[PDB]
RNA sequence: AACGUGUCGCGAUGGAUGACUUGGCUUCCUAUUUCGUUGAAGAACGCAGCAAAGUGCGAUAAGUGGUAUCAAUUGCAGAAUCAU
RNA sequence: AGAUGUGGCCUGGAGGUUAGGACGAAGCUUAUGGCGUGAGCCUAAGAUGGACCGGCCUCUAGUGCAGAUCUUGGUUGGCGU
RNA sequence: UGAAAUGGGGUGCCCCCACCCGUCUUGAAACACGGACCAAGGAGUCAAACAGACGCGCAAGGGAGGAGAUAUGGUUGCCA
RNA sequence: AAGUUUGAAAAGCACUUUGGAAAGAGAGUGAAAUAGAACCUGAAGUCGUGACAAAGACAAUGGAAGUACCUCCAUUUCAAC
């Protein structure tokens, strides 16, 4: 089922915004904050400084939140949950949840294959005959 | 009388049928066609509705509301078999009679049905043809009862 | 658990540890690691020389202020020490070793040693009495030692 | 140790209960066979009863009940045992409402008890 | 105080909140339905011995 | 409201090269000289300590009650909410699904399931009963263990 | 070269998180509900085949007596032998 | 500094609704990638775990940490000094 | 059908750019003060009077409070 | 201060072997012993150990942009394509 295309999928900035001087600092996650420092430099925009994020980096709304595969992620938890893109199958594709199972999953599986809706943590060995 | 306009603001945001999922609005209505959350897609909600919905091998059913039954649900949806090598435009030309919204996406459902159908029998037999050569040590049957 | 590693043959092998010895980390961590890619029979030799004052047992890391000596050249460092509380340790856990492989059908003659391993113990508390009324902590800290081998041959 | 609302006063007055109250509660249900004669559902297990194993991992044994255990929760069977690593056997006790009661023991008030229960 | 706002008479400077320091006379009304079927218990109960003097 | 309270707890004050806020007094024990009487020392009080005189009950308008229900029903009369809102409704025959007065007559209960399975109503009430889980959450310890889903409420004129 | 740094695989030191809850707090109700010179509350010593604490008990001491219950208690030993 | 907005992200619970789970829940670990400007989400793996639990509407609050000579527990360089 | 390829990730390197955080301050990279590491705790809450926005009912009327009355004079409870 | 919460059940590791002992190596119980007594999960921080990456003194980290070597995580392709 190839995907619906779109045009070139060119992100602003791949790499992530990390929280300023969280490295040092072996409690401090990675994820961002908003410094509030007075004389902090990462606010007053150093150059060399870590940059902030903005409204500015948006990617794009044409290819935003496409995954690289083309398809847009809708979750399933049991095969009915197919159904509802089985007419859409050319946009979105199904993901699997963490905690259904190795029975559940043999179902969604099969009813996948059969359908030609994708699944992205679906197995691939029947895609790949 | 609670007309579709004034159901559609009721419903709208809460619902069985409703399902966002991670940022997406799809719907789990069975009488959705494609399946967006949308007032001429609600099919439980509105007074004139039909759905393109398969029946053995090839078969297209299609059930359909009115004006009339509304109320008294197993007289309000009403479901006619089409034969098996149907054309669309027939399906979606029957649809068009109840509710012209949906001529286009009934005609794209009937043909996607016939696809999925005639993807069920390819798969289906080349699932059984590779699955002599297994050697199943168990396997259960549901005795047939009186 | 422990054994943080695996022997490659197995079934040419001896592993032995002993858990919470007391005795110095930091002192048992020098004379152990000196070992570790030694056969068994020129390990023991190694520390009936150290305990002779004949060789010694070089200190790589835990130097902070040592003496300087001349039996460390052998080893490449300046810095080197004798410590006899921990050789004589190892001498029993060799000695261990030793016998498990004995008792597993081998030649000791031919073990090489592999994966020596020591590690900090829960480290137990006493206390001491300073000026002024101060009470501070004289704990002292055992070690955790691991250790297998195998054999060689050509 | 009635059941409750509670939940916290439920398993206080259970695993409180005191020695009687744990008779009770620790019951099995006696066989089809003794249904139809005594037409009572189920009665607390006594000393000498010969009994069988309905729930598990011994399934299907059938012994006569040395002793039991009420501090444990729990009935020691005859031909229900394991061997310890020095090689004697050691009786491995069961829980009353996983066992079926195939022959009661009777006695005097033990039979007051039955003519009291009587459905009909 | 800042602002058009009307000048707050409000008595509270005595201790009522019962402060970890002090009791605090603080009144509470969480009873009341129960106190309400217990008069209505009690009024019943009076007819059913009082019978049958009104 | 004495909780996180009871020490003799003062500040031992500046010049002594710690932190100033009040310390237990004694010795010998573990948690002599710890810190006490704030949110922030470990046992302390909690931030602002709740209350009883919280306002737990409000006022409603008593015609605002009355509106609500009213609007309650309206809703019940429309098979496409009834739809949405979760029940199956799938084979009940009429929308005010409406029964005889003979429905009071039933003693045992064995009939009036058969009942629900005539009007049709015995599929929703399969819809409680196959929902019937342990919860997820606290309130297990609670005294709550089980959660259903809700059912078609019947409506009897008389209590009886 | 050695020390030292860095990444990963495992391993220790450490005891967090979750799951678990016979505890706490608070709200409510019932009643032939209120101690003591006829020696109370509190205090001390003691008591068990084996018994430090705790619980129970007082030279009749881990209990006597009476009724109800209906075969235990149980870490071990001991013990009338089932109609009370 | 400050004001406000968000169909805006997270957390413990209550009313609903829809699902998952011994064919492996919460928790935990990872050069596991994918999505969002971001708070964060989600999948993959565990040679982790052993019984609970997710989404969505609404309600609710003891609801988001890096700094207080912050509190408590642990650990640590100085130092085999 | 094993590989090829694009993207993400890791470690090192090169050219270049780059003062240490929070804070009081006209002014902080400061020879200004707090600052070894981590985990778990940790700070605009509750109540009342008044006001103005915004949501709702009703409207020259609006709304109770306390209590009473029964379905309930029932129910372990769901019902405070 | 302190859950004494191992496990379904103590089945709480008989026995051989090195050791003065503590313990170690085997074996055995159990679905799990990496559930072995503080015994469920077992995090952060710090330390050990094998492998590996390199690296001059510019304290270290940091930005942007390449390349070198890995990764085998992802998506895509494999023939009138």
């Amino acid at each position: 089922v190839k995907p619906v295309v779109t045009k070139s999928v060119v992100k602003k900035r791949t790499k992530r915004f990390t929280r300023h001087r969280y490295e040092l600092f072996p409690q401090l996650s990675s994820s961002w904050r908003k410094p509030r420092g007075e004389d902090s430099p990462v606010r007053r925009r150093y150059k060399g400084q870590k940059a902030m994020p903005n409204k500015g980096y948006g990617s794009d709304r044409a290819t935003k939140y496409i995954t690289p595969s083309g398809f847009k992620s809708f979750p399933i938890q049991n095969v009915q949950d197919l159904y509802m893109l089985v007419m859409q199958n050319r946009k979105y594709a199904g993901v699997i949840s963490h905690t259904v199972g190795a029975r559940s999953r043999k179902a969604i599986v099969r009813k996948a294959h059969e359908l030609d809706v994708r699944l992205i943590n679906g197995g691939a060995k029947l895609r790949k005959l | 009388s609670h007309s579709v306009d004034l159901q559609w603001i009721l419903v709208r945001q809460n619902s069985r049928f409703l399902q966002k999922r991670g940022g997406i609005r799809m719907s789990n209505d069975p009488f959705n066609n494609n399946g967006n959350w949308t007032k001429r897609h609600c099919g439980f909600l509105n007074e004139k509705a039909a759905v393109v919905k398969p029946a053995k091998g090839g078969a297209i059913c299609v059930t359909v509301k009115d004006g009339s039954s509304n109320n008294k649900p197993r007289q309000t949806y009403r479901k006619t078999v089409h034969a098996a090598g149907v054309r669309a435009s027939d399906v979606s030309r029957a649809v068009a009679a109840v509710r012209p919204d949906l001529a286009d996406v009934s005609f794209r459902r009937a043909r996607r049905m016939a696809c999925i159908a005639s993807r069920t029998a390819k798969v289906a037999a080349a699932r059984k043809a590779r699955s002599e050569k297994i050697k199943f040590s168990r396997k259960s049957v549901r005795a047939k009862r009186h | 658990t422990h054994y943080s590693r695996k022997p490659q043959v197995s079934s040419k092998s001896a592993k032995a540890k002993v858990s919470d010895l007391r005795c110095h980390y930091k002192n048992t961590f020098e004379t152990a690691n000196v070992i570790n890619g030694m056969p068994l029979r020129k390990a023991q030799q190694l520390y009936r020389q150290v305990l002779a004052k004949t060789r010694c047992i070089p200190f790589k890391r835990y130097n902070g202020k040592i003496g300087r000596t001349a039996q460390a050249k052998e080893w490449g460092q300046t810095k080197g020490r004798w410590p006899r509380k921990s050789v004589v340790a190892m001498m029993s856990l060799l000695k261990n070793a030793e016998a498990n492989a004995i008792e597993k059908g081998l030649d000791p003659n031919q073990m090489v040693i592999k994966h020596v391993q020591v590690d900090q113990a829960a480290r137990m508390r006493r206390r001491t009495y300073r000026a002024h009324g101060r009470i501070t902590p004289y704990m002292c800290s055992p070690c955790h030692v691991q250790l297998f081998m195998s054999e060689k041959k050509e | 140790s009635i059941k409750c609302g509670s939940r916290r006063k439920a398993r206080r007055a259970h695993f409180q209960a005191p020695s009687h109250v744990r008779r009770v509660l620790m019951s099995a249900p006696l066989s089809k066979e003794l249904r139809a004669k005594y037409n009572v559902r189920a009665m607390p297990v006594r000393k000498d009863d010969e009994v069988i194993v309905k729930r598990g991992a011994f399934k299907g044994r059938e012994g006569k009940v040395t002793a039991c255990y009420r501090l444990k929760w729990v009935i020691h069977i005859d031909k229900v045992n394991r061997e310890k690593a020095n090689g004697s056997t050691v009786a491995v006790g069961i829980h009353p409402s996983n066992v079926e009661i195939t022959k009661l023991k009777l006695t005097h008030h033990r039979k007051a008890i039955l003519e009291r229960k009587d459905r009909s | 105080p800042k602002g058009n706002n009307a000048i707050p008479h409000v008595h509270q400077k005595k201790h009522w909140n019962p402060c970890s320091s002090q009791k605090g006379n603080v009144k509470v009304f969480l009873n009341q339905p129960a106190q309400k079927h217990r008069r209505r218990r009690l009024r019943l109960l009076k007819a059913k011995k009082v019978f049958p003097r009104p | 409201r004495l909780s996180g309270m009871n020490h003799s707890a003062h500040s031992w004050g500046t010049g002594r090269a710690v932190a100033r806020i009040p310390r237990i007094s004694g010795g010998g024990t573990s948690t002599s000289g710890a810190g006490a009487f704030g949110n922030m020392c470990r046992g302390g009080r909690m931030f602002a300590p709740t209350k009883i005189f919280r306002r737990w009950h409000r006022k409603i308008n008593l015609h605002q009650k009355r509106f609500a229900v009213v609007s309650a029903l309206a809703a019940s009369s429309v098979p496409s909410l009834v739809m949405s809102r979760g029940h199956r409704i799938d084979n009940v025959p009429e929308v005010p699904l409406v029964v005889e007065d003979s429905i009071q007559g039933y003693e045992k209960t064995k009939e009036a399931m058969a009942f629900l399975k005539a009007i049709a109503a015995i599929d929703d009430v399969n819809r409680v009963n196959d929902s019937r889980e342990i919860r997820a959450g606290r309130g297990k310890m609670r005294n709550r263990r089980y959660v259903a889903r809700r059912g078609p409420m019947l409506v009897m004129p008389n209590n009886k």
